[PDB]
């Protein structure tokens, strides 16, 4: 139900709360990202997203690109209209979120939490309010995309410090919040004009410097060169966070000889060309720091938020402003926030917490069977208060009893697994293998306390198991057991096993 | 205690308001096991379509502009689309057509009354019934 | 008359059965996810099977050095270089 949107001036993510978890919704034509030129049409049917974009390059006066940037100020048009509103811009691509959150299963997404950049003011929340009313969805959370960020990351405690860097790609953003008792956050200030789509112009601007050079053509009416330059631009760009020896060669730009622009762009010559830009961080981060009592060792965390920080110079820079301390890491800086979102809607309206996802992870969970090999019952993150099931069978025939092995450790191999117990059932009638079924369970509860009970389907002998060893491992080792299971992955023995079990039947 | 059982009613309200809430949403998510479960695969269908794109618009140009309307090249071409064609290639943006903007990517503007396409700089391309690339036309 | 002991056993079984029930959905939340990334082998399908076609005709016109011209040498390295990601050599 609860939804997480990260309304943008550029992007605009969406993601809703599958119980206990948020999910980025893709839109309607597979993406994420829904490019947030909400452009209406020719005659009436108002499009949002890529639809209104292609719809904007052709008819530069039929619509309002970015919305974000301008809050209560009326940065309004009319189409076949007469003046209007300015925030039901954005109220329109609300909307599309809210349709399209049905693109994943569900019913009726009717709350959700909107984010705004840090810089802030009444009058922008109240418009970004107004604009999730209009758009027909509740909202009761409209918090800071860096608080946002933080507890999409994960910081609901001592005293946190923690940094946010939210490089935006329109938009820039940093500021430090002490996560203490309640969500604190004490000056924001940054960039407005600067952004990624500025890194994106200047290799163009290269790019058509270069061609200038190397031939007379002015490439600035080859509107079709110009589309071409700025997609291999763009994807020259985002590939740049890898391989540090790039280059782009478009086949065809412009013929009378068809002439074949072909340049090795490198980091280098970014760097070159977006030093002023990059230096254009120093003064905000000066200034919040100054702003309030914080020494360069008071930060705690960062985080890095907004599309397009992979870029080496940001995180060099942010890792020059405060020292060697590295970043949060594990949701994507492009939608971070709405996963953050996601998580205060959640929080808000009681969907976390309670005795509910306190139980994480019981490691290994399974039992030993013949060959050296055990049968996999609860997977290694399924919450701890679970439920299975097992029918097994004797392993020889006439056997009157067997003996199951509770083992934990992912690998394969139960040699190497650590020793839990052993039950073993009795009272089975001597039969041929094949037809006896042996039920096996794991009743697990929120304590962490298991237990693993077989019974006989075929007559109804019983022995039952209390190993109760899952719970008390030391943390500091867990991690370890994730390094020797994942060291392992070519571990395709098991299947010489399963093969040898063509003797019965 | 009279509060304690008040306490202890709360309680056991919420956990029943919450079970019945969480079983529902398991049977909703459990409903995705045929809906979006071919969905989400495909969407690497649409990615391996996705990027050949660019190189198919590249022969397209070429083809466009005589250096390739024949050619060992221009066979690679042919036998590249014929076989992608049993995938669902169905190009749109065809020259003389109506503008669709969920179909075209306008870009040109050489005319400014029923939109129609000038010139398909770059040919839309498609995968089954998944738009993947909106057609470079220029609206005239 | 107070039913007291009733009221926590009824607290200690709902608090059970939340948790079951929630162990469950995520049980069933991974599970399901993992068939979405599972039927990406599916999604693989013969797409290889009609590139690498191409890439042998290609191959092969290369073969006789007619790959050595100016904007006749851009389409069949993009092809090589985005199908070498998404497909396998020849």
């Amino acid at each position: 139900r609860a939804v997480g949107i990260d309304l943008g001036t550029t992007n605009s993510v969406v993601s809703v709360l599958e119980g206990g978890d948020p999910v980025v919704v893709a839109n309607s034509e597979g993406s994420r990202t829904t490019p947030s030129i909400v452009a209406f049409a020719r005659n009436g049917e108002v499009l949002v997203g890529q639809p209104a974009k292609n719809q904007a390059v052709t008819n530069v006066d039929r619509t309002v690109r970015s919305v974000k940037r301008h809050m209560g100020s009326d940065w309004s048009i009319e189409i076949d209209g007469k003046k209007y509103t300015a925030p039901e811009i954005s109220a329109r691509i609300l909307m599309k979120l809210k349709r399209d959150a049905e693109a994943y299963l569900g019913e009726d997404i009717t709350d959700a939490v909107i984010t705004t950049p840090a810089y802030f003011n009444d009058a922008q929340r109240q418009a970004t309010k107004d604009a999730g009313q209009i758009a027909g969805l509740n909202v009761l959370r409209i918090v800071n995309e860096p608080t946002a960020a933080a507890l999409a990351y994960g910081l609901d405690k001592k005293e946190q410090r923690i940094l946010v860097f939210d490089l935006g790609g329109g938009t820039f953003d940093v500021s430090l919040l002490e996560i203490g008792g309640v969500v604190e956050v004490r000056a924001t200030s940054g960039d407005n004009h600067l952004g990624g789509d500025d890194w994106d112009q200047r290799v163009v601007d290269w790019l058509v410097d270069k061609f200038k050079g190397t031939s007379g053509i002015d490439l600035t009416k080859d509107k079709m060169a110009m589309q071409r330059l700025r997609e291999a631009a763009e994807k020259a760009k985002i590939e740049l966070s890898s391989s540090q020896s790039t280059s782009i060669n478009l086949p065809y730009i412009t013929v009378d000889n068809p002439l074949f622009l072909d340049e090795q762009l490198t980091r280098a010559e970014f760097q070159r060309i977006t030093q002023d830009l990059l230096d254009r961080t120093r003064k905000p981060f000066q200034s919040v720091i100054a702003d309030t009592g914080i020494s360069v060792s008071e930060i705690d965390h960062v985080v890095l938020v907004g599309g397009s920080t992979r870029m080496p110079a940001v995180t060099d820079l942010v890792k020059e402003l405060t020292g060697g301390k590295e970043p949060n890491k594990g949701v994507n800086p492009d939608e971070v926030v709405a996963v953050g979102a996601a998580l205060q809607a959640g929080v808000l309206k009681g969907e976390v917490k309670d005795v509910l996802l306190l139980d994480v992870t019981p490691l290994s969970l399974g039992i030993e069977t013949k060959g050296g090999v055990m049968t996999r019952l609860i997977e290694r993150n399924t919450t701890i208060p679970t439920k299975r099931s097992e029918t097994f069978t004797t392993a020889d025939d006439n056997q009157p009893s067997v003996q199951i092995q509770v083992y934990q450790g992912e690998r394969e191999i139960a040699a190497h697994n650590k020793l839990l117990g052993s039950f073993e059932l009795t009272g089975i009638p001597p039969a041929p293998r094949g037809i006896p079924q042996i039920e096996v369970t794991f009743d697990i509860d929120a304590n962490g306390i298991v237990h693993v009970t077989a019974k006989d389907k075929g007559t109804g002998k019983e022995n039952t198991i209390r190993i109760q060893e899952g719970s008390g491992l030391s943390k500091e080792d867990i991690d370890r057991m994730i390094k020797d299971a994942e060291a392992h992955a070519e571990e395709d023995r098991k299947r010489r096993e399963e093969a040898d079990v063509r003797n019965q039947a | 205690a009279a509060a304690d059982a008040a306490h202890t009613e709360d309680k056991v309200a919420e956990l029943t308001a919450d079970l019945q809430r969480v079983q529902a949403d398991f049977a909703n998510y459990r409903k995705r096991a045929l809906r979006d479960q071919q969905a989400a695969a495909d969407r690497a269908k649409a990615s391996v379509v996705s990027q050949l794109l660019g190189v198919l618009d590249d022969l397209e140009r070429a083809r466009k502009h005589g250096d390739l309307e024949s050619g060992p090249l221009k066979s690679v071409a042919d036998k590249l689309d014929s076989a992608l064609t049993g995938l669902g290639l169905v190009a749109f943006g065809a020259e003389g057509e109506d503008f669709d903007p969920v179909l075209h990517e306008a870009v040109q503007h050489e005319g400014d009354s029923k939109p129609v396409i000038g010139t398909v700089m770059r040919q839309g391309y498609q995968l089954g019934e998944q738009v993947l690339r909106h057609a470079l036309v220029g609206v005239v």
